[PDB]
């Protein structure tokens, strides 16, 4: 796992010893570089993980988690360079800079070995999302959103940090290899019960869980465009890996702990949904559709079964894939207008042909068009719900109709009609913002070819 | 002055287009535009993208799909050549378990 | 591919089986020494947790001017 | 209703307000050492009592 | 937090006050000189927890 | 005030600190405590004027009660034991009144009243005097009787003072008030795991000391007491305002950074003794002290506050005075997580 | 001629050399973990009449 | 409350006991005095930078002392650090030994004779 | 003093209500006079008699919390016949919020209050059942 880590600190001071004018460029290069190498790490045995060594380890839920992370830095660094030209070149390192330890500490948390290390760079994560919201934002509500983000966040995971130390002193190991093997029952106490709920509800409030989800429209909307990228992407991918490695050592009583979740995700699902059909901010309907899709995912690890956890890890690799095109996407338009309501900016399609296009396929791909990848995670999880119990498929049913609805609206909305009379000042689209979409989209349409690289362990 | 405060005001936003009617829209500099225009396309779509998608396909079979159809070809045919039962519903010896001696 | 970047399963194997010796050793070092602090802490005979007492060099043992002491 | 109001009355705001509510209260001393030395000689009768009596 | 520089140094700055039984001018003994002697030769050595019991 | 006079009163201080720390006998202990008394309350008075003499007059009754109350203890000890060394206490009543005592020679809530004021008064200099040096003494005395003490009240007084700590380090906006608070808590952390493990004391008292000190200095060279005077460093020193920030970040107790160390660690223990319950409300406490401080650092790094035309003439002047250990202190309080087994050498 | 444009582009180096280390240290990392090599119930085997080690 | 403060034989101001030499002292590549040597390197540019003067060239005598002092250090401190978990195991050791009566080993059962329940995950 | 607790404790559950009552009484009157203590003590009162009246205020809506809590608690301990239950002590504590938000006059208060004691009285039987300790002796 060091031959990924190190060339990633390397971006480091390479950002901070290069020309004012190439700091894009050799970051971009770079971080495209360190994604292939990457790529290596998708051969898996079979049987069990690859322990690189007692520190670090992939897995075949890790390897797809990983890839998305490396990938998803140079779209960022792409997105970022336009609304930050006019900054001074301190400015610039310091935001790339962010950046870089921001992938860092992702890719160990992913590869730690035991639950305290991975508690510590799941927590460090928190710091430079914060300062990148925060310093970067365009609005005065970002300051408020940065609370949010935070204290939500620290609320649920203060006591997972003490539930694991508990855990280690009446164990004697946090290794998750261990922690598997030695693996005994959990009694139905109330001792038993508040440990279930301490070692969950971190997991919880990442996903989002509905209800405990207010922090997200407020800060994957007050963020610049890479913060929303890299905070739809891969970091509420967090709460499910980290629920997949927990919830080893909660059987048998996620039997009954888990029906309250599962209510809540289900109808909170078709809430979120119903939500972005009257929305009039562009950015707040693509977040609240990140938590009508965490709400599945939600589901799906509650249940506990082969299928579900591998239609989990498909519908978390597709939905980082999609998301961030949407949210470069509405991004676009926001550096046009300079403003964020949907019905400000109509019939776009006449004016850029090809950004409708995209605008076409990454609503495609949202609504779970066959045989895409979020289709394949989607109808793997509704299948194992309707094992579960075959009255779920009424909740599944009505969320993908409102799912479809809302995808459309949007797509109808913004790119349909007549433009309006008004704004001149739609310029037609840069090679950069075309690439960034291609860059979003090729990868989404690749893997529909090889499903069983993002399915995971129990594939 | 009925001002509050001596704020610059709030520039207009200019067109990467007007300077430069081919830009990209990398760079306000058009050699740096163009080579960061040519360092995105080649490295992403030419290095990672073909060849990685290649690397991909052509991984080897380490999560022994092919080698347990093998496996499994050789079981079946011994089984059914011998007229045992194609899968045993235990799946460890019961001689090597030892249940606890009494039930009631 | 298979030559030239990876290597066989054996070595992922054994490799594995040394971590696993490594950790489980350090569990049950961590709950053995948990034990021991709990009887050093109550029975005060191990090396741990020693709390001072007087030093029995600091007392005068001469005719102390009445005999009774 | 839900979203803006509801959700956000229960925990955040609950949270805000209560936490507000006791920094104002702990915080608004009047700076006289009278009152504040006469606390100390409360918890001090406290201390002796319902826990030097308590071993 | 405690600094046993006395006992490194070998200098006896306080020890020479702490007890009852330990050199006192012409030899004038304490009230309690035999008793606490028998204390301190009982617990010498034996750590706190044990010299309680 | 002579330099020569300010360098022998320092040295008292530390002299008595240091008497405190290397004697047997507890007349030597009151001694110690009383010479350092002695020699502090001139420091805090050095800049004349009425606030630094209310804020002196405030600290000396504090403290020569606690005084009092300390000798009374060691005097019922003697009466029920002829013992002069400190150990352990042989009576209850006794360890209830020294324990009492050191509280408030620490200012533990609910003896907590006196630390903002004090700090508030004085300047900056000797508000890091009071909020480091003036820790070791009673906290030394304190780790030696650690055995002896009841749990109830130890317990109760550090959960207090760090609900009270968050509580009132929300409603400041001048800076020495919300250090002040700040080190409340602190406290209140650091007495939570004494009668369980001293070593973690030590170990939280060593980096408590450290962020204090990086931060007094950094508010000394950003010559600063107020919100609204902080917010202007970044028009004359945008680097100090951004290691103000992550120093801010690390007392917050938020992980990568060094500040996470003894949270983590205290927690651990606690854990090990059986006693879940107060380590979660600790944390979910500490919460509050981290949003003030993110507040500050929103107010003065985050974002940029307006200007005034004068500070264009300080744009030409360099700091006549340079900190010699500022920069490591800075990187003490960050930079230091990996190293958390080094721990074992401070037992 | 090479001066000056080394002397701006020499930063391409870090990250392929990092990359370089890290494939070092991931080898060290690996020489640490032996303990069982040839050694497990399932592959241990019969070394060839002149190889060493089973794996490196 | 304090563990190993009270252990007999132990000079109060030591640092480092001559039992300590019995054992391999860390090696001058360690990885955590690589970290301690960073974070002199990191104090020197902090130097720079709050002095005003260029962060990575300004004085290198300046930061090759901080680098050195903080390995300095170092050293020692992980060799007392290594020493005292040294101390840790030899003294649980022998105390797990003269106290077999607390540490008892009892006969350990294959699985196939241990009776687990099962839980239907359904 | 704790022996109050004990004189609260050593009383059975579902088993005479008034004695318990009496008990939980006498626990929320040391309350309100130790809170009624502080509050005249941090903030005076401008008057002899006023003071006295917010003594009296504070204690007596303590002990009426106390005395509606303990009798609420044993009386559905023994009606429902389920000792060993934290919803009685649930049930008992929702009660003694709304007696002081009736108290105080305010329907956010007594709401709140309702949840929050019922919620913390539930988990205070949950520890006496688990054993859960919150000034924890030093075992290691
Ligand atoms: C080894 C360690 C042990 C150490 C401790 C040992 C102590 C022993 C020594 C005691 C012997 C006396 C020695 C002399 C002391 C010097 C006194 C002095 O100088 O006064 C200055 C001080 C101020 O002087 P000043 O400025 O010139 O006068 C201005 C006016 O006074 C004020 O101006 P104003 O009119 O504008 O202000 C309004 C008025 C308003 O005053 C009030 O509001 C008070 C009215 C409350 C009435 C209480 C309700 C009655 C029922 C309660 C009974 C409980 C059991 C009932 C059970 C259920 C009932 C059914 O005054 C105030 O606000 C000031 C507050 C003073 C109240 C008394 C302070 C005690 C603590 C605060 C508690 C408050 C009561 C709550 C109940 C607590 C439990 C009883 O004078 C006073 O405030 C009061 C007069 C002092 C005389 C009495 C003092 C004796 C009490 C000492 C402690 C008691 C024993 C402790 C524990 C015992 C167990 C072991
Ligand atoms: C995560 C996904 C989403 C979840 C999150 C979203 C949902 C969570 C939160 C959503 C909202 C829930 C918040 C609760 C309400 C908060 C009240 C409040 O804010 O007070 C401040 C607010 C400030 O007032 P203020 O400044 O002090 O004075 C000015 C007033 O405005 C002037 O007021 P006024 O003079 O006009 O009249 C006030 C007066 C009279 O009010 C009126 O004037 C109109 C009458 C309203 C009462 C309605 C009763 C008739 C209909 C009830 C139907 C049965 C209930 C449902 C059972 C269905 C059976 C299948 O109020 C009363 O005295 C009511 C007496 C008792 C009746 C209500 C208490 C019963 C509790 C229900 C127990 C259910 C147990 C579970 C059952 C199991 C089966 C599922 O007070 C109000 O104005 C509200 C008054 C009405 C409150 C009662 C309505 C509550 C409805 C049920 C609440 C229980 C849900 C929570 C469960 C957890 C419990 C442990
Ligand atoms: C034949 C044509 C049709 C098929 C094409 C096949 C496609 C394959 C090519 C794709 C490249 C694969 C991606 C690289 C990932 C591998 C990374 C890593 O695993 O490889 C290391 C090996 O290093 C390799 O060299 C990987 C380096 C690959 C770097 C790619 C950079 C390409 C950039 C292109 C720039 C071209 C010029 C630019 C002009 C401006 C392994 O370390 P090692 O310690 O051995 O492990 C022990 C294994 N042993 C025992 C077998 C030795
Ligand atoms: C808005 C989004 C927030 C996030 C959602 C959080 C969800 C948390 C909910 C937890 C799920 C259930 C918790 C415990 C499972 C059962 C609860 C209990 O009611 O069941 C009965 C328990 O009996 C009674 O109900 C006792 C509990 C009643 C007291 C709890 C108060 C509940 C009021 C609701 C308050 C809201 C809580 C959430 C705050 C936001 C079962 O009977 P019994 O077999 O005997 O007990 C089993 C335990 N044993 C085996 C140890 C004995
Ligand atoms: C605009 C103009 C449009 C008109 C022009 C259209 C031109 C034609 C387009 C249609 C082409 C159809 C191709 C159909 C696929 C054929 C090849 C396919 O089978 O390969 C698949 C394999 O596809 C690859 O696995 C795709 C891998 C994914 C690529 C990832 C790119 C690098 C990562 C980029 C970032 C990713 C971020 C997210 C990570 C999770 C499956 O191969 P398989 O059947 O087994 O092969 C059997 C024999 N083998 C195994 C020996 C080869
Ligand atoms: C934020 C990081 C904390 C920084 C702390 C300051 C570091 C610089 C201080 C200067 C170092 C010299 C101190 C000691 C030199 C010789 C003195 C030696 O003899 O002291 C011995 C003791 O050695 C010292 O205690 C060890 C000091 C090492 C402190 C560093 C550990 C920090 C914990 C993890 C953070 C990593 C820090 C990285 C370093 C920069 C005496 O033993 P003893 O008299 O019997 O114990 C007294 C206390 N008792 C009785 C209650 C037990
Ligand atoms: C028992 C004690 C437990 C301690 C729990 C502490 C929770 C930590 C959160 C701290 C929030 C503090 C908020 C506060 O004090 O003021 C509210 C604040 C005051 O504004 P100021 O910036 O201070 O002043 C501006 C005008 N001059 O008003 C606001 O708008 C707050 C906005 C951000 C609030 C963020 C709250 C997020 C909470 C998420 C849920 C979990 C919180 C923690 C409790 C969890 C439930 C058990
Ligand atoms: C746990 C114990 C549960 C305690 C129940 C009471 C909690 C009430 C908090 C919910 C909010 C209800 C509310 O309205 O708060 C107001 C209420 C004051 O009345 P007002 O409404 O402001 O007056 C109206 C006219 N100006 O707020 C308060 O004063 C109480 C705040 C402190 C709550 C208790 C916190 C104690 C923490 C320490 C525990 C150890
Ligand atoms: C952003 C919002 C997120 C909010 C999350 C809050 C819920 C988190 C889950 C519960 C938190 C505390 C759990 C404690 C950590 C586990 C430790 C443990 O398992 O130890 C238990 C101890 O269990 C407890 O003591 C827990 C009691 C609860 C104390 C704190 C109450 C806080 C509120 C509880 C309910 C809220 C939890 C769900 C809320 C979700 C958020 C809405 C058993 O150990 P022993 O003491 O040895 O018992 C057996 C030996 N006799």
């Amino acid at each position: 796992m060091l031959k990924i880590i190190i060339p990633t600190t390397m971006l480091l001071p390479m950002t901070w010893m290069s020309k004012h004018n190439m700091i894009w460029i050799n970051a971009t290069v770079h971080s495209l570089l360190i994604s292939l190498i990457s790529l290596s790490l998708l051969n898996q045995l079979g049987e069990n993980s690859l322990n690189f060594s007692l520190t670090f380890f992939s897995d075949s839920l890790s390897a797809p988690l990983l890839v998305l992370t490396t990938w998803l830095l140079p779209l960022m660094l792409m997105a970022s360079q336009s609304h930050l030209s006019k900054e001074t070149t301190t400015r610039k390192k310091l935001y790339i800079t962010m950046l870089i330890l921001l992938q860092l500490f992702l890719i160990m948390t992913f590869t730690a070995t035991e639950l305290i290390l991975f508690y510590i760079l799941f927590e460090a994560t928190l710091v430079p999302t914060l300062i990148i919201i925060t310093r970067w934002g365009n609005q005065t509500e970002r300051l408020n959103a940065g609370l949010y983000f935070l204290f939500y966040t620290l609320a649920g995971s203060l006591p997972l940090l003490v539930a694991l130390v508990y855990i280690q002193n009446t164990t004697g190991s946090l290794n998750f290899l261990i922690i598997h093997y030695w693996s005994h029952p959990l009694s139905n106490s109330w001792s038993n019960i508040f440990m279930w709920l301490a070692c969950i509800m971190a997991f919880m409030v990442k996903m989002p869980l509905y209800g405990l989800h207010l922090w997200l429209p407020k800060a994957h909307v007050e963020a610049p465009i890479a913060g929303s990228m890299v905070l739809a992407a891969v970091l509420l991918k967090l709460g499910g890996y980290g629920m997949m490695r927990i919830t080893t050592i909660l059987n048998p009583l996620t039997n009954y702990m888990a029906y309250p979740f599962l209510m809540l995700s289900m109808w909170g699902m078709i809430m979120t949904s119903s939500i972005c059909l009257r929305q009039t901010d562009l950015k707040s309907l693509i977040a609240y559709s990140s938590v009508s899709h965490m709400a599945l995912v939600i589901v799906a690890i509650m249940i506990q079964t082969p299928w579900s956890f591998m239609g989990a890890t498909a519908l978390m690799i597709a939905h980082g894939l999609t998301s961030s095109m949407l949210f470069c996407l509405a991004n676009t338009n926001y550096e046009r207008v300079h403003s964020r309501t949907m019905i400000l900016a109509r019939g776009l399609q006449t004016l850029l042909p090809l950004m409708a296009t995209w605008w076409l396929v990454a609503s495609l791909t949202n609504l779970a068009l066959p045989p895409s990848i979020n289709l394949i995670g989607e109808l793997f999880i509704i299948t194992a719900s309707f094992s579960w119990s075959n009255i779920t498929i009424i909740l599944m049913g009505m969320n993908m109709m409102i799912t479809a609805l809302y995808s459309l609206y949007m797509l109808i909305t913004t790119q349909r009609g007549k433009y309006t009379h008004h704004i001149n000042n739609i310029k037609p689209s840069f090679t950069r913002e075309n690439a960034l979409m291609a860059l979003h989209i090729l990868p989404l349409l690749l893997l529909t070819l090889n499903p069983k690289m993002i399915l995971g362990p129990l594939y | 002055p009925t001002i509050r405060l001596q704020e610059d005001p709030d520039p207009e936003d200019e067109n990467l287009y007007e300077k430069n009617p081919d830009s990209h829209g990398y760079d306000k500099d058009p050699i740096v535009d163009l080579w960061n225009m040519r360092v995105v396309f080649f490295f992403g779509f030419s290095i990672v993208l073909v060849l990685g998608s290649t690397f991909v396909a052509y991984l080897p079979d380490y999560r022994m799909q092919e080698w347990a159809r093998r496996e499994a070809e050789r079981l079946v045919k011994y089984r059914e050549a011998n007229g045992l039962p194609l899968m045993e519903s235990n799946c460890f010896d019961p001689n090597k378990i030892q249940l606890p001696e009494d039930e009631d | 591919i298979a030559r030239t970047f990876y290597d066989g399963p054996e070595k992922n194997y054994e490799k594995t089986m040394a971590i696993l010796q490594i950790e489980a050793e350090k569990a049950e070092l961590r709950l053995k020494e948990l034990e021991v602090r709990r009887l050093m802490r109550a029975r005060g005979d191990g090396p741990w947790y020693q709390y001072p007492t007087i030093d029995k060099a600091l007392i005068d043992h001469s005719p102390k001017t009445t005999p009774d002491n | 209703l839900l979203d803006l109001i509801w959700l956000e009355t229960i925990l955040p705001k609950t949270t805000s307000f209560i936490q507000m509510k006791m920094s104002i209260m702990v915080s608004n001393q009047k700076g006289l050492i009278k009152l504040y030395f006469l606390s100390f000689l409360i918890t001090i009768m406290i201390s002796m009592t319902l826990f030097n009596y308590h071993e | 937090p405690f600094f046993d520089v006395q006992k490194r140094l070998g200098l006896d700055l306080d020890r020479w006050m702490t007890i009852q039984s330990a050199e006192q001018p012409h030899k004038i003994p304490g009230r309690c000189h035999a008793f606490e002697k028998e204390w301190i030769e009982c617990a010498h050595g034996i750590g706190g927890i044990r010299a309680e019991k | 005030m002579n330099p020569i006079i300010y360098t022998t009163l320092i040295m008292t201080v530390m002299s008595g600190t240091m008497l405190v720390m290397i004697s047997s006998h507890w007349l030597l202990i009151w001694i110690g405590f009383e010479m350092n008394l002695l020699a502090m309350i001139p420091v805090l008075m050095k800049n004349f004027n009425p606030r630094a003499t209310e804020a002196a007059t405030k600290y000396f009754l504090t403290q020569a009660t606690a005084s009092m109350m300390l000798m009374m203890a060691i005097i019922i000890n003697l009466l029920y034991s002829g013992q002069w060394t400190i150990t352990k206490m042989f009576n209850p009543v006794a360890m209830t009144m020294m324990t009492m005592a050191l509280a408030m020679k620490l200012g533990l809530s609910p003896f907590h009243f006196w630390v903002p004021e004090v700090t508030q008064g004085i300047s900056l200099q000797a508000g890091l005097l009071l909020l480091t040096w003036q820790k070791l003494a009673p906290l030394s005395v304190l780790c030696q009787i650690s055995q002896s003490i009841n749990p109830n009240l130890m317990l109760t007084m550090a959960m207090l003072s760090i609900l009270i700590g968050g509580w009132g380090g929300l409603n400041q906006t001048q800076l020495r008030k919300i250090m002040a608070y700040s080190s409340i808590a602190h406290m209140g952390w650091m007495t939570a795991v004494l009668p369980y493990n001293t070593t973690m004391t030590i170990l939280n008292l060593l980096i408590y000391i450290t962020m204090t000190l990086a931060m007094f200095m950094l508010l000394i060279h950003s010559s600063a007491t107020t919100t609204l005077s902080l917010s202007h460093t970044w028009n004359k020193m945008p680097v100090i305002t951004s290691l103000m920030m992550v120093t801010l970040l690390s007392m917050g107790g938020l992980p990568p950074l060094s500040g996470f160390m003894p949270k983590w660690m205290i927690i651990q223990e606690m854990t090990k003794n059986e006693s879940i319950i107060m380590p979660t409300l600790m944390a979910m406490t500490a919460l509050l002290n981290l949003y003030f401080y993110m507040r500050l650092a929103y107010s003065s790094s985050l974002t940029m506050f307006p200007s005034t035309n004068n500070m264009k003439m300080k744009w030409q002047f360099e700091h006549t005075k340079q900190m010699k250990l500022l920069p490591t202190m800075i990187v003490l309080s960050t930079l230091v997580l990996p190293m958390t087994p080094a721990l074992s050498s401070l037992n | 001629n090479v001066l000056q444009i080394v002397r701006d582009h020499w930063v391409h180096i870090l990250v392929p050399v990092g990359f370089v280390f890290g494939c070092y240290l991931d080898r060290r990392s690996d020489e640490k973990l032996t303990a069982f090599r040839n050694k497990s119930l399932l592959f241990k085997r019969e070394l060839r009449p002149n190889e060493e080690v089973t794996w490196k | 409350m304090t563990m190993m403060s009270g252990r007999p034989g132990r000079v109060p101001l030591q640092f480092l006991p001559n039992e300590a030499r019995s054992l391999p002292p860390p090696k001058l590549t360690d990885p955590r005095l690589v970290y301690m040597g960073f974070l002199g390197y990191c104090s020197g540019l902090i130097d720079n930078a709050i002095r005003r003067r260029p962060v990575v060239s300004a004085g290198l005598h300046r930061q090759l002392l901080y680098v050195t002092s903080f390995v300095f250090f170092g050293y020692y401190l992980l060799k007392r650090q290594d020493y005292m978990y040294a101390l840790r195991d030899h003294d649980m050791f022998a105390y797990v030994k003269s106290h077999p009566e607390d540490f008892p080993e009892k006969d350990k059962k294959t699985y196939g004779e241990i009776l687990e329940e099962f839980h239907p995950v359904r | 003093a704790k022996t109050l607790l004990h004189k609260y404790s050593d009383i059975p559950e579902g088993t005479e209500c008034h004695r318990k009552a009496y008990a939980s009484t006498s626990i929320g009157g040391a309350t309100g006079l130790i809170v009624s203590a502080y509050s005249i003590a941090l903030k005076p009162p401008a008057s002899f008699l006023e003071g006295v009246a917010r003594t009296g205020r504070y204690t007596f809506t303590s002990a009426a919390i106390g005395a509606i809590f303990g009798l609420t608690s044993c009386i559905s301990a023994q009606v429902r016949e389920k000792p060993d239950d934290p919803l009685n002590y649930f049930i008992g504590g929702c009660a003694g919020g709304l007696t002081l938000g009736a108290r105080t006059r305010s329907y956010g208060i007594g709401a709140a209050a309702c949840a929050y004691m019922g919620l913390t009285a539930a988990l205070v039987k949950m520890g006496q059942l688990e054993g859960w300790q919150v000034f924890a002796e030093p075992k290691v």
